[PDB]
Protein backbone atom coordinates (compact mmCIF):
# COMPACT_ATOMS: atom_id res chain seq x y z
CA UNK A 1 0.00 0.00 0.00
CA UNK A 2 1.01 3.42 -0.13
CA UNK A 3 2.55 2.90 3.27
CA UNK A 4 5.43 0.93 1.42
CA UNK A 5 8.00 3.54 0.36
CA UNK A 6 10.32 0.80 -0.53
CA UNK A 7 8.17 -1.03 -2.91
CA UNK A 8 7.24 2.46 -4.46
CA UNK A 9 10.42 3.88 -5.01
CA UNK A 10 11.32 0.37 -6.51
CA UNK A 11 8.15 1.76 -9.27
CA UNK A 12 9.60 5.20 -9.28
CA UNK A 13 13.08 3.44 -10.10
CA UNK A 14 11.81 2.02 -12.89
CA UNK A 15 11.14 4.71 -15.22
CA UNK A 16 14.66 5.52 -15.29
CA UNK A 17 14.51 2.10 -17.85
CA UNK A 18 11.51 2.69 -19.56
CA UNK A 19 13.19 5.40 -22.47
CA UNK A 20 16.53 5.98 -22.08
CA UNK A 21 16.80 8.70 -24.71
CA UNK A 22 18.95 11.36 -22.31
CA UNK A 23 21.80 10.92 -19.83
CA UNK A 24 20.74 10.49 -16.09
CA UNK A 25 24.31 11.07 -14.72
CA UNK A 26 27.98 11.74 -15.66
CA UNK A 27 28.71 8.49 -15.41
CA UNK A 28 31.35 7.12 -18.52
CA UNK A 29 30.54 3.35 -19.39
CA UNK A 30 33.45 2.33 -17.21
CA UNK A 31 31.70 4.20 -14.39
CA UNK A 32 28.69 2.57 -15.43
CA UNK A 33 30.48 -1.10 -14.50
CA UNK A 34 32.06 0.29 -11.59
CA UNK A 35 28.67 1.21 -10.14
CA UNK A 36 26.70 -1.82 -10.97
CA UNK A 37 29.89 -4.38 -9.38
CA UNK A 38 29.75 -2.05 -6.21
CA UNK A 39 26.17 -2.28 -5.98
CA UNK A 40 25.92 -5.87 -6.53
CA UNK A 41 28.47 -6.24 -3.43
CA UNK A 42 26.61 -3.59 -1.72
CA UNK A 43 22.78 -5.44 -2.29
CA UNK A 44 24.11 -8.93 -1.53
CA UNK A 45 25.12 -8.01 1.93
CA UNK A 46 21.86 -6.12 2.35
CA UNK A 47 19.91 -9.11 1.38
CA UNK A 48 21.94 -11.28 3.92
CA UNK A 49 21.03 -8.93 6.36
CA UNK A 50 17.08 -8.96 5.11
CA UNK A 51 17.03 -13.00 5.35
CA UNK A 52 19.15 -12.69 9.13
CA UNK A 53 17.10 -9.78 10.93
CA UNK A 54 13.71 -11.73 9.71
CA UNK A 55 14.63 -14.85 11.43
CA UNK A 56 15.82 -12.96 14.56
CA UNK A 57 13.20 -10.60 14.50
CA UNK A 58 15.81 -7.52 14.89
CA UNK A 59 13.36 -5.05 13.45
CA UNK A 60 15.48 -1.86 13.22
CA UNK A 61 18.65 -3.61 11.63
CA UNK A 62 16.23 -5.11 9.81
CA UNK A 63 14.54 -1.85 7.98
CA UNK A 64 18.59 -0.44 7.90
CA UNK A 65 18.82 -3.42 5.68
CA UNK A 66 15.58 -2.57 3.32
CA UNK A 67 17.17 0.99 3.07
CA UNK A 68 20.18 -0.31 2.27
CA UNK A 69 18.89 -2.91 0.18
CA UNK A 70 16.99 -0.18 -2.22
CA UNK A 71 19.78 2.69 -2.24
CA UNK A 72 21.82 -0.04 -4.28
CA UNK A 73 18.36 -0.59 -6.12
CA UNK A 74 18.41 2.75 -7.31
CA UNK A 75 22.43 2.84 -8.05
CA UNK A 76 21.82 -0.11 -9.90
CA UNK A 77 19.03 1.13 -11.85
CA UNK A 78 20.65 4.24 -12.71
CA UNK A 79 24.03 2.68 -14.22
CA UNK A 80 22.21 0.26 -16.10
CA UNK A 81 20.12 3.28 -17.79
CA UNK A 82 23.10 5.28 -18.26
CA UNK A 83 24.86 2.23 -19.67
CA UNK A 84 21.38 1.92 -21.67
CA UNK A 85 21.86 5.44 -23.28
CA UNK A 86 25.52 5.15 -24.22
CA UNK A 87 24.80 1.91 -25.70
CA UNK A 88 22.10 3.56 -27.86
CA UNK A 89 23.69 6.81 -28.91
CA UNK A 90 26.89 4.99 -29.43
CA UNK A 91 24.95 3.70 -32.89
CA UNK A 92 26.46 4.84 -36.03
CA UNK A 93 22.48 5.70 -36.87
CA UNK A 94 21.71 7.54 -34.07
CA UNK A 95 22.35 11.17 -33.17
CA UNK A 96 23.70 12.35 -30.03
CA UNK A 97 21.43 14.46 -27.07
CA UNK A 98 22.30 17.03 -25.24
CA UNK A 99 22.07 16.81 -21.19
CA UNK A 100 20.22 19.52 -19.63
CA UNK A 101 22.05 21.31 -17.03
CA UNK A 102 19.55 21.68 -13.99
CA UNK A 103 16.75 19.90 -13.43
CA UNK A 104 14.22 22.53 -14.16
CA UNK A 105 11.14 20.92 -12.16
CA UNK A 106 14.14 20.53 -9.20
CA UNK A 107 14.98 24.15 -9.87
CA UNK A 108 11.18 25.21 -9.59
CA UNK A 109 10.71 23.27 -6.39
CA UNK A 110 13.64 24.74 -5.07
CA UNK A 111 12.63 28.15 -6.38
CA UNK A 112 9.00 28.02 -4.38
CA UNK A 113 9.97 26.28 -1.34
CA UNK A 114 12.63 29.27 -0.68
CA UNK A 115 10.06 31.81 -1.41
CA UNK A 116 7.29 29.94 1.09
CA UNK A 117 10.00 29.85 3.80
CA UNK A 118 11.45 33.16 3.23
CA UNK A 119 8.03 34.61 3.61
CA UNK A 120 6.96 32.11 6.84
CA UNK A 121 10.11 33.70 8.53
CA UNK A 122 8.40 37.18 7.52
CA UNK A 123 5.40 37.07 9.04
CA UNK A 124 4.49 38.34 12.17
CA UNK A 125 2.52 35.57 13.81
CA UNK A 126 5.72 33.25 13.30
CA UNK A 127 7.00 31.69 16.60
CA UNK A 128 11.37 31.07 17.52
CA UNK A 129 10.46 27.66 16.48
CA UNK A 130 8.82 27.87 13.05
CA UNK A 131 11.84 29.95 11.83
CA UNK A 132 14.29 27.93 12.21
CA UNK A 133 12.37 24.82 10.86
CA UNK A 134 11.82 27.44 7.80
CA UNK A 135 15.67 28.02 7.60
CA UNK A 136 16.15 24.89 7.43
CA UNK A 137 13.94 24.35 4.54
CA UNK A 138 15.88 27.56 3.02
CA UNK A 139 19.01 25.79 3.58
CA UNK A 140 17.95 23.02 2.02
CA UNK A 141 16.77 24.29 -1.25
CA UNK A 142 19.72 26.28 -1.59
CA UNK A 143 22.27 24.22 -1.12
CA UNK A 144 20.15 21.79 -3.44
CA UNK A 145 20.94 24.77 -6.09
CA UNK A 146 24.32 25.24 -5.25
CA UNK A 147 25.14 21.63 -6.36
CA UNK A 148 23.52 21.58 -9.04
CA UNK A 149 24.95 25.10 -10.08
CA UNK A 150 28.76 23.08 -9.46
CA UNK A 151 27.41 20.10 -11.60
CA UNK A 152 26.09 22.57 -14.30
CA UNK A 153 29.45 24.18 -14.77
CA UNK A 154 31.64 20.61 -15.03
CA UNK A 155 29.12 19.83 -17.48
CA UNK A 156 29.06 22.98 -19.60
CA UNK A 157 31.97 23.56 -22.00
CA UNK A 158 30.55 27.38 -22.52
CA UNK A 159 32.56 29.63 -21.16
CA UNK A 160 30.33 32.41 -20.26
CA UNK A 161 28.09 29.61 -18.83
CA UNK A 162 30.82 28.07 -16.15
CA UNK A 163 31.56 31.56 -14.69
CA UNK A 164 27.69 32.35 -14.15
CA UNK A 165 26.76 29.07 -13.41
CA UNK A 166 29.33 29.42 -10.30
CA UNK A 167 28.75 33.38 -9.93
CA UNK A 168 25.15 32.77 -9.57
CA UNK A 169 25.48 29.91 -7.12
CA UNK A 170 28.00 32.16 -4.92
CA UNK A 171 25.47 35.00 -4.62
CA UNK A 172 22.66 32.55 -3.26
CA UNK A 173 25.34 30.80 -0.94
CA UNK A 174 26.02 34.19 0.41
CA UNK A 175 23.06 35.53 0.96
CA UNK A 176 21.85 32.32 2.02
CA UNK A 177 24.55 32.44 4.88
CA UNK A 178 23.42 36.46 5.62
CA UNK A 179 19.77 35.23 6.14
CA UNK A 180 21.29 32.64 8.60
CA UNK A 181 23.23 34.82 10.35
CA UNK A 182 20.39 37.39 10.85
CA UNK A 183 18.25 34.56 11.75
CA UNK A 184 20.66 33.19 14.54
CA UNK A 185 20.70 36.68 15.86
CA UNK A 186 16.94 36.60 16.36
CA UNK A 187 17.05 33.04 17.47
CA UNK A 188 19.67 34.84 20.32
CA UNK A 189 17.27 37.74 21.26
CA UNK A 190 13.31 37.47 19.33
CA UNK A 191 12.40 40.80 18.98
CA UNK A 192 10.84 43.06 16.11
CA UNK A 193 13.90 44.53 15.07
CA UNK A 194 15.72 40.93 14.26
CA UNK A 195 12.65 40.11 12.87
CA UNK A 196 12.50 42.80 10.29
CA UNK A 197 15.79 42.55 9.40
CA UNK A 198 15.45 39.12 8.68
CA UNK A 199 12.58 40.13 6.37
CA UNK A 200 14.93 42.41 3.97
CA UNK A 201 17.74 39.82 4.34
CA UNK A 202 15.38 37.26 2.22
CA UNK A 203 15.65 40.29 -0.60
CA UNK A 204 18.91 39.45 -1.97
CA UNK A 205 18.37 35.72 -2.03
CA UNK A 206 15.45 36.15 -3.58
CA UNK A 207 16.65 38.56 -6.22
CA UNK A 208 19.88 36.06 -7.11
CA UNK A 209 17.59 32.96 -6.89
CA UNK A 210 15.59 34.94 -9.82
CA UNK A 211 18.75 35.77 -11.51
CA UNK A 212 19.67 31.95 -11.42
CA UNK A 213 16.67 30.94 -13.09
CA UNK A 214 16.39 33.31 -15.52
CA UNK A 215 20.06 32.31 -16.86
CA UNK A 216 19.01 28.53 -16.60
CA UNK A 217 15.91 29.32 -18.59
CA UNK A 218 18.19 29.90 -21.01
CA UNK A 219 17.30 27.23 -24.10
CA UNK A 220 20.85 26.39 -24.78
CA UNK A 221 21.33 24.98 -21.32
CA UNK A 222 18.18 22.91 -21.46
CA UNK A 223 18.40 19.05 -22.50
CA UNK A 224 17.44 17.80 -25.95
CA UNK A 225 16.75 13.99 -26.52
CA UNK A 226 18.80 11.42 -28.72
CA UNK A 227 17.73 10.40 -31.85
CA UNK A 228 18.54 6.90 -31.37
CA UNK A 229 18.16 4.35 -34.11
CA UNK A 230 16.08 0.87 -34.02
CA UNK A 231 19.64 -0.61 -33.93
CA UNK A 232 20.46 0.99 -31.18
CA UNK A 233 16.97 0.36 -29.34
CA UNK A 234 17.96 -3.38 -30.15
CA UNK A 235 21.27 -3.24 -28.31
CA UNK A 236 20.47 -1.94 -25.46
CA UNK A 237 17.49 -3.84 -25.03
CA UNK A 238 18.87 -7.04 -23.12
CA UNK A 239 20.70 -4.26 -20.30
CA UNK A 240 17.18 -2.74 -19.91
CA UNK A 241 15.40 -5.99 -19.67
CA UNK A 242 17.83 -7.57 -17.07
CA UNK A 243 17.31 -4.36 -15.13
CA UNK A 244 13.69 -4.47 -14.68
CA UNK A 245 13.50 -7.91 -14.03
CA UNK A 246 16.05 -7.14 -11.36
CA UNK A 247 13.66 -4.62 -10.30
CA UNK A 248 10.65 -6.98 -10.32
CA UNK A 249 12.21 -10.02 -8.07
CA UNK A 250 14.16 -7.44 -6.00
CA UNK A 251 10.44 -6.11 -4.96
CA UNK A 252 9.58 -9.49 -4.40
CA UNK A 253 12.15 -10.29 -2.16
CA UNK A 254 11.19 -6.79 -0.15
CA UNK A 255 7.63 -7.61 0.06
CA UNK A 256 8.19 -11.52 1.25
CA UNK A 257 10.74 -10.36 3.49
CA UNK A 258 8.47 -7.97 5.43
CA UNK A 259 6.05 -10.79 5.96
CA UNK A 260 8.51 -13.00 7.34
CA UNK A 261 9.35 -10.39 9.61
CA UNK A 262 6.03 -10.48 11.44
CA UNK A 263 5.66 -14.11 11.07
CA UNK A 264 9.30 -15.83 10.65
CA UNK A 265 7.59 -19.62 11.03
CA UNK A 266 6.47 -20.24 7.29
CA UNK A 267 8.31 -22.09 4.77
CA UNK A 268 6.51 -21.36 1.56
CA UNK A 269 7.28 -17.70 2.14
CA UNK A 270 10.97 -18.51 2.54
CA UNK A 271 11.27 -20.35 -0.54
CA UNK A 272 9.28 -18.02 -2.47
CA UNK A 273 12.26 -15.39 -0.75
CA UNK A 274 14.61 -17.71 -1.74
CA UNK A 275 13.84 -17.40 -5.18
CA UNK A 276 13.17 -13.93 -5.59
CA UNK A 277 16.78 -13.83 -4.14
CA UNK A 278 18.27 -16.22 -6.81
CA UNK A 279 16.52 -14.26 -9.84
CA UNK A 280 18.08 -11.11 -8.38
CA UNK A 281 21.27 -12.57 -8.73
CA UNK A 282 20.75 -14.43 -12.37
CA UNK A 283 19.41 -10.56 -13.46
CA UNK A 284 22.56 -9.08 -12.03
CA UNK A 285 24.62 -11.23 -14.09
CA UNK A 286 22.93 -11.10 -17.29
CA UNK A 287 22.99 -7.24 -16.74
CA UNK A 288 26.86 -7.55 -16.27
CA UNK A 289 27.04 -10.17 -19.18
CA UNK A 290 24.96 -7.98 -21.41
CA UNK A 291 26.65 -4.50 -20.80
CA UNK A 292 30.40 -6.66 -21.49
CA UNK A 293 29.06 -8.11 -24.92
CA UNK A 294 27.29 -4.52 -25.95
CA UNK A 295 29.68 -2.39 -24.38
CA UNK A 296 30.55 0.54 -27.10
CA UNK A 297 33.73 0.94 -29.26
CA UNK A 298 33.47 -2.43 -30.52
CA UNK B 1 29.93 17.06 18.54
CA UNK B 2 26.54 18.21 19.25
CA UNK B 3 26.59 21.22 17.36
CA UNK B 4 23.75 23.71 16.87
CA UNK B 5 21.38 23.32 13.52
CA UNK B 6 22.46 27.09 12.50
CA UNK B 7 25.95 26.69 13.15
CA UNK B 8 26.05 24.07 11.18
CA UNK B 9 24.13 25.28 8.10
CA UNK B 10 26.15 28.63 8.18
CA UNK B 11 29.27 26.62 8.12
CA UNK B 12 28.40 24.36 5.32
CA UNK B 13 27.21 27.35 3.51
CA UNK B 14 30.73 29.66 3.55
CA UNK B 15 32.35 26.32 3.42
CA UNK B 16 30.74 26.31 0.02
CA UNK B 17 30.99 29.73 -1.02
CA UNK B 18 34.49 29.61 -0.52
CA UNK B 19 34.29 26.44 -3.00
CA UNK B 20 32.54 28.12 -5.84
CA UNK B 21 34.38 31.27 -5.31
CA UNK B 22 37.70 29.63 -5.76
CA UNK B 23 36.29 26.81 -8.78
CA UNK B 24 36.50 29.47 -11.13
CA UNK B 25 39.25 32.22 -10.51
Amino acid sequence: KECDNALRQLETVRELLENPVQPINDMSYFGCLDSVMENSKVLGEAMTGISQNAKNGNLPEFGDAIATASKALCGFTEAAAQAAYLVGVSDPNSQAGQQGLVEPTQFARANQAIQMACQSLGEPGCTQAQVLSAATIVAKHTSALCNSCRLASARTANPTAKRQFVQSAKEVANSTANLVKTIKALDGDFTEENRAQCRAATAPLLEAVDNLSAFASNPEFSSVPAQISPEGRAAMEPIVISAKTMLESAGGLIQTARALAVNPRDPPRWSVLAGHSRTVSDSIKKLITSMRDKAPGQ
Amino acid sequence: STKHILDDISTMFDALADQLDAMLD
